[PDB]
RNA sequence: UAGGGGAUCGAAGAUGAUCAGAUACCGUCGUAGUCUUAACCAUAAACUAUGCCGACUAGGGAUCGGGUGGUGUUUUUUUAAUGACCCACUCGGCACCUUACGAGAAAUCAAAGUCUUUGGGUUCUGGGGGGAGUAUGGUCGCAAGGCUGAAACUUAAAGGA
């Protein structure tokens, strides 16, 4: 029930049971590999890849069609990105919020929400400590985000 | 009810009940092989777009994304699968 | 999931959250400061020696009237100044001023008995010879 | 969360059965539970029970009798020594006769009277009557 | 370090001889040993130049009685360290345990290069300082 | 506490009323405050005056949120589609009725039930009435004040239904 409010939401996907094939789809596994790796340099994020893959071509999930899970694949190919993608939207949100707090120090709602958010991050950053996918020590630093992306 | 086979109930009672409880979960959304009229091409679109996809290349448009299901244009056979 | 930690490693937080609680329960209050030695007359006791002053008269508390018989004492210790109470008859008579008397409780702890107010002790002996006798005439006094 | 499994389903089974449901559905399936029922069943307290899989942690139907009186989960899962169960029975079994306290050793996700014939003891999850 | 004299006082493993008169080949000695108690006596011991008497293997300290571990906590001492042993304890009343810990002062040789975190086996010497008793014997890195 | 805001209400203050008095009730105005930024305080009948985890007992009919099934109700557009709807079912609520097998001093209580047939897990609290949540120390606060918390003395009742 979402970890920050009074809210008990339910809504995901009801991956379907079949492990193998769609059958109705008859194109190749190699085929979508190529496609993702096509996409990536252009300017991707794995989250989006699937969406784009789903809405246009055969696919159903990368997952059936290959024995991997997008990322894995980009990582083999070296396109993983320096960041674990979900993070690179949170930090972003930081900058994008803090900035707004500073045009209008007379705003609380916003304030709180910022924190809240500093925290999403520390916890998620503690995990992508733990498991060898952030060089140890990483710590998040409020002010260092604006030449980390632009 | 003092009792009931909940294994297999009616087909009814599933169609209406919520995706995530028919027992074994399964999706509602499903895919839909589109001839824009001009070309014969056939693009494999999804019932819930999010994207409008273009058809194959003709640059055409197709199906807008809304709350859940595309609204597809006029031309489109949209045979399901 | 009532208000207490329950799983396995929840020794630590229990031997504390009774040891806190106990506090308030009045008794375990007396026994840690324990009061008994500092406060009150007998300190960590049961009986004691004292020597009388006046023969005071204390009327009643009221559903009662009852003008009872009390004596101030001088103990032979903290010195408190105490009153105390006499049984039987007049009983008063047999406690002739600046005499030696042997005091004890009133079976109530602290507290304060029946129809008497700030009063908390009885006169058991005198001179050390009963009262019980110096009212059923098994002895007499020097 | 759901912080613990066995519990959750058990409680619903003493809240089906009370009302006279002839059965149950319960969510998160374990081994633990499969084993748990397989004890209960041997002893005459439910029947059949028709796993169902869905590639997930999975759902389990448990057809009734209307016998069950009562099967609470205990629940830290304490430890226990042989000669100690002799304290439990009479602090949560109506009689003695009967009605099995129930525990987890090494064999065994198996009650105490069978435990004698094995002479073993460890931790004590649920109990039936 | 590494440079061996460094401790004005010169260094040697006592009772060792070499023979500047007599053909010298190999020039140096060494004396080493093999703890024992199922151990492996590493090769940075019969190789390593360093001295240290308090060395298990290159010196005069026995190992007898505990064998034990755990988790390093701090290392900041010129040839010596510290261990935790996070353990469990069974209060008979709440029937439950607590996470308890004692720290441990111990010698150590240059044969091992321990950072913090590492799992670590140790021995138990005669006494070796003010506190100090065990001597590392086997590291368990990443 | 210092800036901004200062419509309306409106302690304080002023008033006219009533009244033996009326510093109150009634009426009309009224700083301060109500509002906000930034910082304090941490109390309340903060109230279900009912600690939470759990597990089990006995019936109902409502409702909010989900989910499942019924060639289910309309929508009509051509059949569907969904959607509202009906009903069937369930899991999770927020409550309610009815019993009393139980419990209670009772009033009442599906929990205040499973307690002299006395024991599932654990944290706080009280032990007559006042004196008094004062005096004191110790501490948090700028202050208002909070949390901590005596005793001497007095008293045969104070209280609940």
């Amino acid at each position: 029930g979402r970890m920050h409010s009074a809210g008990k939401g339910i809504s995901s996907s009801a991956i379907p049971y079949s492990r193998n094939a769609p059958a109705w789809f008859k194109l190749s596994s190699e085929s979508v590999i190529e496609q993702i790796v096509k996409y990536a340099r252009k300017g991707l994020t794995p989250s989006q890849i699937g969406v784009l893959l789903r809405d246009a071509h055969g696919v159903t999930q990368a997952r059936v069609i290959t024995g991997n899970k997008i990322m894995r694949i980009l990582k083999s190919n070296g396109l993983a990105p320096e960041i674990p993608e979900d993070l690179y939207y949170l930090i972003k949100k930081a900058v994008s919020v803090r900035k707004h707090l500073e045009r209008n120090r007379k705003d609380k709602d916003a304030k709180f929400r910022l924190i809240l958010i500093e925290s999403r991050i520390h916890r998620l950053a503690r995990y992508y400590r733990t498991v060898a996918v952030l060089p140890p020590n990483w710590k998040y630093e409020s002010a260092t985000a604006s030449a980390l992306v632009n | 009810v003092l009792v009931q086979d909940l294994l297999h109930p009616t087909a009814a009672s599933e169609a209406r009940k919520h995706k995530l409880k028919t027992l074994v979960q399964g999706p509602r959304s499903y895919f839909l092989d589109v001839k824009c009229p001009g070309c014969l091409n056939i693009t494999t679109v999804f019932s819930h777009a999010q994207t409008a996809v273009t058809c194959e290349s003709c640059s055409t448009i197709l199906c807008t994304p809304t709350g859940g299901k595309a609204k597809l244009s006029e031309g489109t056979s949209f045979r399901r699968k | 999931g009532k208000g207490k930690p329950r799983g396995l490693n929840s020794a630590r937080k229990l031997r504390v959250h009774r040891r806190n609680n106990r506090w308030a329960e009045n008794n375990y209050k007396k026994r840690l400061l324990g009061t008994a030695f500092k406060s009150s007359p007998f300190g960590g006791s049961s009986h004691a020696k004292g020597i009388v002053l006046e023969k005071l008269g204390i009327e009643s508390k009221q559903p009662n009237s009852a003008i009872r018989k009390c004596v101030r004492v001088q103990l032979i210790k903290n010195g408190k100044k105490v009153t105390a109470f006499v049984p039987n008859a007049g009983c008063l008579n047999f406690v002739d001023e600046n005499d030696e008397v042997l005091l004890a409780g009133f079976g109530r702890k602290g507290k304060a008995k029946g129809d008497i107010p700030g009063v908390r002790f009885k006169v058991v002996k005198v001179s050390g010879v009963s009262l019980l006798a110096l009212w059923k005439e098994k002895k007499e006094k020097p | 969360t759901r912080s613990s499994v066995l519990a959750d389903a058990l409680n619903a089974i003493n809240n089906a059965e009370k009302t006279g449901k002839r059965q149950v559905l319960i969510r998160p399936s374990s081994k633990v539970i499969i084993k748990f029922l397989q004890v209960m069943q041997k002893h005459g307290y439910i029947g059949e029970f028709e796993y169902i899989d869905d590639h997930r942690s999975g759902k389990i139907v448990v057809q009734l009798n209307g016998r069950l009186n009562k099967c609470g989960v205990i629940s830290p899962r304490f430890n226990v020594k042989i000669g100690d169960i002799e304290k439990w029975t009479a602090n949560l079994l109506p009689a003695r006769q009967f009605g099995y306290v129930i525990l987890t050793t090494s064999a065994g996700i198996m009650d105490h009277e069978e435990a004698r014939r094995k002479h073993v003891s460890g931790k004590i999850l649920g109990f039936v009557y | 370090e590494l440079t061996v004299q460094s401790e004005r006082a010169f260094q040697k493993q006592p009772h060792i001889f070499n023979n500047p008169k007599v053909k010298t080949s190999k020039r140096t000695k060494r004396w080493y040993k093999n703890a024992g108690l199922g151990f492996k006596t590493p090769k940075t011991a019969i190789e390593g130049s360093y001295i240290d008497k308090k060395c298990p293997f290159t010196g005069l300290v026995s190992i007898r009685g505990k064998i034990l571990t755990g988790t390093v906590v701090s290392t900041k001492m010129h040839r010596t360290i510290v261990i935790r042993r996070a353990y469990l304890h069974y209060i008979p009343k709440y029937n439950r345990y607590e996470k308890r810990h004692k720290n441990v002062p111990v010698h150590v040789s240059p044969a091992f290069r321990v950072q913090v975190g590492d799992i670590v086996t140790v021995g138990q010497c005669r006494p070796i300082s003010k506190t100090v008793r065990f001597n590392v014997v086997k590291v368990s890195a990443a």
